[PDB]
């Protein structure tokens, strides 16, 4: 199989800010969700307002 | 290899069953939650819920100081285990290293 030297090394300053990058990623499926979220709402309604 | 790993995963046994780390365990892999726990600016926290035969799982990321801040990620119900039993915990380390602490 081997293994490269590569993945060991590593910045400590750079590592923090992927963790910053991980902590945006939380927030795009928070935003993808309230999209999907406010989709189901407006059609629905779409529906409840030609039902009515 | 299929990315599944960083995750935490569920897995319930009688006694018979081999834990296969070749695929990390997902063949007996009751239930699974793929995240990241490695590198943490504060400390992971985690509550592990059985109650009424049924093991939730939520996860405090370590990505803010609230210790309260758990989430949920996966869970089993009906779940068998013998009552009187020891807890424990253990942590291996391979060929890439990682220092597992346990604060409290």
């Amino acid at each position: 199989q081997g293994q490269p030297a590569e993945e060991i090394f590593e910045s400590v300053g750079d590592r923090e800010l992927r963790q910053v990058f991980e902590g945006q990623n939380r927030i795009h499926l928070e935003i993808k969700q309230l999209n999907r979220q406010l989709d189901m709402i407006l059609d629905e309604q779409r529906r409840y307002v030609s039902s009515l | 290899g299929k990315k599944n790993n960083p995750a935490i995963v569920i897995i319930g046994n009688n006694g018979q069953i081999h834990y296969d780390h070749q695929n990390d365990g997902a063949s007996q892999a009751l239930a699974s939650c793929q995240r990241d726990f490695r590198n943490k600016p504060y400390p992971v926290r985690a509550k592990i819920t059985y109650y009424q035969n049924t093991l939730t799982v939520m996860i405090n990321n370590g990505f803010t100081p609230d210790k309260n801040d758990y989430e949920f990620c996966a869970k089993v119900e009906n779940m068998i285990i013998p009552a009187q039993g020891h807890f424990g915990i253990s942590a291996a380390t391979g060929g890439l290293a990682d220092d597992h602490d346990v604060l409290s």
